[PDB]
């Protein structure tokens, strides 16, 4: 809600989630008693299809693959000549 | 179902219509003000 509102999780302003979770909605208000495995089940269907569109989400904005393995490579030093050189002269001045 | 969900239909039309303003008002600063040129010139 902060950044921009076509990024939704669910599909709030870009998809129709919202119907179908409306009609689901109708089907779990008509009961009257409650139960656990059908107030589970559909917590499933507010997740699920939610927890993949966000993954569809990111892949595509910021090449996932590409910083994921750059953040690796600054930590597990991947790149191992590349801060060997920077080793080298910081330790010639913090001394 | 939610007061806030039919309150939420309506805020982004809410949020839309607020952006399809303000995109005319940024072409409408590019017709008129060629503020570029008056940036260079400054």
């Amino acid at each position: 809600e902060n950044q921009n509102v076509n990024m939704s999780r669910t599909g709030s302003i870009l998809k129709n989630q919202e119907d179908t979770f409306a009609a689901e909605l109708h089907r779990l208000k008509q009961q009257p008693l409650f139960s656990l495995v059908d107030f589970e089940s559909v917590l499933d269907r507010i997740r699920s299809t939610v927890a993949e569109h966000l993954w569809k989400l990111m892949v595509e904005e910021s090449d996932l693959l590409g910083q994921l393995k750059i953040i690796k490579d600054f930590y597990l030093l991947g790149r191992g000549e590349l801060f060997q050189a920077f080793i080298d002269v910081a330790q010639n001045m913090l001394k | 179902s939610l007061p806030v969900l039919m309150k939420y239909s309506v805020t982004a039309p809410m949020v839309s219509h607020v952006y399809l303003v303000n995109k005319a008002i940024v072409d409408y600063y590019f017709v008129e003000l060629k503020m570029e040129r008056h940036f260079e010139a400054m």
